[PDB]
């Protein structure tokens, strides 16, 4: 239609800027990264945003609300993703044997 | 901290079906989630492989388990 | 002076499966679990605040207790930029004692 | 390169909203 | 619409082995950087043209904008090598590549173009802001942009560029914005 | 039923862990396994877990670069176990 | 025998343990290495949270006390078991019906159930 073609345009053309993530990663490493790191790390974070919004619209469709996304559907989105191990936290030393 | 992903993330939520005009608080939650994800991936990458260096190989091992993200990394590298 | 009021709890069950009821015993136990969680998190955060030689509970030390113990990252608040991650401060005494395990093993 | 992003500030996000 | 050529890459064998230091020291506008690349980079001015001269006597000539201009610049490079003292014959001259570009005068919508021709078109916005469409029969690579500018590369003759543009024009008119 | 479909697929796979070994560790856990397909599913799940830990260890070993024979040293197994809930901490150099 | 395995036999001898397996001393040194490198794990997280340079003694003192609730949780105290009992010990004992056959709880607390199994098709 005429909205699906505009939505497909924003699904492809949108990206995080490489001039800021290269500034963001290098504040964590200390020295330097490469261009093929920033190209991949800018691409995984678009999949991760698409992992949340496609699942936060499943929370909103499950409850009785409309397309505008309140934060109620966004804290619930991170809760359901973390219970399936999708959201990694490297500060919780987990233990499976008890 | 200011918001470094305020205008970029509003195009992306529209790309996955949200609205043309999302809420500022929802955009803020998404920006915080993206920063936390990038930080976690960078620490694990520094630990795995060459200590103190984050490489594409380390990032690929880290994302190997999740199918959607692994496919995207491979496609982007091949297209590049 | 109660924090959960048995209507916010009922909507928390209605959002999961709307054809589901709790019994009086289950409702009371869930309220008790909520109260216990609040008390533990608050005490630990207050101990971390006392440690920072401060007298104000910020959000930076309710973060560190939920992440390390309860596996909870509450997204929509934001932190300061994390400092460059120090990887290995291995000391000289470990660099010379572990260089004796290999000296006996291969030589 | 900047024309793919310039149209990404005219169409999406015209008014800024909020929520209680 | 006609596509005008912008770049012609040709190659010519001189047949005589060259030591590059005397050519770099005697000839003008000659650049030699061995720790970087193993050829002599000499530019002329009348036809804005650049030659990489190699030590085995093979020369790559690039920058001209027709076949006759590329051949005339290659002859000029051969005679400026000749007059230094090397016996240089114009053995074989072959044009490796011809590059042309054109404007089709309307904005193009690339998402339908990758939707209906995904066998021959690889399009990734993030890195390159363009769509690579590979024509199977002409053997040309076309960078199609959203603003309407098309770049045709990877051709040996002029008629291949012309036939590839006449091939890809009705598809682009069918996908006007 | 996903579990039933998986059992139908299993009607061919034979696990490395034998049924008497698995059928004994269910006896210490609290039941005598009557149906010999439940034993097979549990054994296959355990086999998958061990295989994943070992393969992650092999991947760390291959990444350090030595390419002839791969030894299952503790330096490759200890980071490979921490991705699951096994946190070993072995000492060295007892003073 | 290092000086901390020579002292680990002294600790078990000071208890009522005179006859132990020789594998026990190798086990009680792995537990004692895992404990101090978990306290000093948390004592480095708390030093950076208060933003200091070294690991002081008040960081290790907090790291000891803030993991005596999850890593080494206790059986319930004597002041709590007395209060739970003395309200349970005040309701009277009920009377017994004369002929009820097998005396059992209600059916949702017992293990009597039809206990199905798959049709081996």
């Amino acid at each position: 239609s005429e909205e699906q073609l505009n939505r497909y345009e924003m699904y492809r053309r949108s990206a995080f800027p490489k001039a800021a993530i290269k500034r963001l990663i290098q504040s964590i490493t200390g020295t330097s990264v490469s261009q093929n790191v920033v190209i991949a790390m800018s691409g995984i974070s678009k999949v991760f945003v698409g992992e949340v919004v496609e699942e936060a619209l499943d929370v909103c469709e499950k409850w009785g609300e409309m397309p505008p996304l309140q934060p109620k559907h966004m804290r619930e989105a991170v809760r359901r993703l973390k219970s399936k191990g999708q959201i990694p936290n490297s500060k919780h030393k987990k233990i499976i044997f008890f | 901290r200011k918001r470094l992903f305020s205008k970029e993330l509003r195009c992306m939520m529209y790309g996955f079906g949200d609205d043309q005009n999302p809420y500022t608080e929802s955009v803020d939650i998404l920006e915080d989630l993206v920063i936390e994800f990038i930080t976690e991936m960078t620490h694990k990458a520094m630990s795995i492989g060459r200590q103190g260096r984050v490489q594409v190989e380390d990032i690929v091992f880290l994302i190997r388990k999740d199918p959607r993200k692994f496919a995207r990394v491979k496609d982007l590298l091949t297209m590049n | 002076n109660q924090v959960l009021t048995k209507k916010k709890l009922q909507d928390l069950v209605r959002e999961v499966d709307p054809n589901e009821q709790l019994d009086e015993d289950v409702e009371e136990m869930l309220l008790q679990i909520a109260d216990d969680f609040i008390e533990s998190v608050v005490t630990a955060a207050c101990q971390l605040a006392r440690h920072r030689k401060s007298s104000t509970l910020e959000v930076k030390d309710v973060q560190l207790h939920l992440e390390r113990q309860w596996n909870m990252w509450i997204p929509g608040f934001g932190s300061e930029e994390i400092r460059p991650y120090k990887k290995a401060c291995t000391t000289e005494a470990h660099k010379q004692r572990m260089a004796l395990i290999r000296k006996t093993t291969k030589k | 390169s900047a024309r793919i992003l310039a149209t990404n500030s005219e169409l999406v996000g015209t008014l800024t909203r909020s929520c209680k | 619409i006609v596509p005008q050529l912008q770049n012609i890459v040709s190659t010519v064998n001189l047949g005589c082995k060259l030591d590059l230091k005397t050519i770099a020291l005697r000839a003008r506008n000659a650049e030699y950087n061995p720790k970087r690349f193993a050829a002599v980079i000499m530019r002329i001015r009348e036809p804005r043209t650049t030659a990489l001269i190699f030590s085995s006597g093979k020369m790559v000539c690039t920058g001209a904008k027709s076949e006759e201009q590329s051949r005339l610049a290659a002859r000029k490079y051969a005679r400026v090598v000749q007059k230094l003292g090397f016996p240089a014959k114009f053995l074989d001259f072959k044009i490796q590549n011809m590059v042309g570009s054109c404007d089709v005068k309307f904005p193009i919508r690339l998402e339908g173009l990758v939707l209906t021709h995904q066998q021959f078109s690889s399009y990734e916005p993030e890195l390159f802001p363009g769509l690579i469409y590979r024509m199977i029969k002409p053997r040309i690579v076309l960078l199609i942009f959203v603003s309407g500018k098309v770049v045709l590369t990877g051709a040996k003759v002029r008629a291949e560029i012309y036939e590839a543009f006449e091939n890809i024009y009705p598809i682009l008119k069918g996908f006007r914005k | 039923t996903p579990l039933v479909d998986f059992l139908m697929q299993l009607e061919d796979y034979t696990p490395t862990i034998p049924d008497a070994v698995t059928g004994y560790y269910l006896n210490r856990a609290g039941f005598e396994a009557s149906d010999p397909r439940i034993i097979r599913l549990i054994s296959l799940a355990a086999q998958k877990f061990i295989s994943d830990i070992a393969n992650d260890a092999l991947q760390h070993c291959k990444m350090k670069g030595k390419d002839r024979k791969y030894t299952l040293t503790m330096e490759d197994l200890t980071p490979a176990l921490s991705e699951y809930g096994i946190n070993v901490k072995k000492p060295h150099y007892f003073t | 025998m290092p000086k901390d395995a020579q002292m680990m036999a002294q600790i078990l001898k000071d208890m009522g343990i005179t006859e132990y397996e020789p594998r026990v001393i190798n086990q009680m040194l792995e537990f004692a290495f895992r404990y101090v490198t978990t306290i000093l794990d948390d004592a480095k997280i708390y030093s950076s949270h208060a933003k200091k340079a070294t690991v002081d003694a008040d960081d290790v003192r907090l790291a000891i006390q803030c993991r005596a609730d999850q890593s080494f949780t206790s059986p319930p105290p004597r002041d709590f078991l007395l209060d739970i009992a003395r309200q349970r010990n005040q309701t009277p004992l009920p009377l017994i019906k004369p002929y009820s056959g097998p005396r059992l709880p209600p059916d949702r607390y017992c293990l009597t159930a039809p206990n199905y199994r798959l049709k081996s098709l």
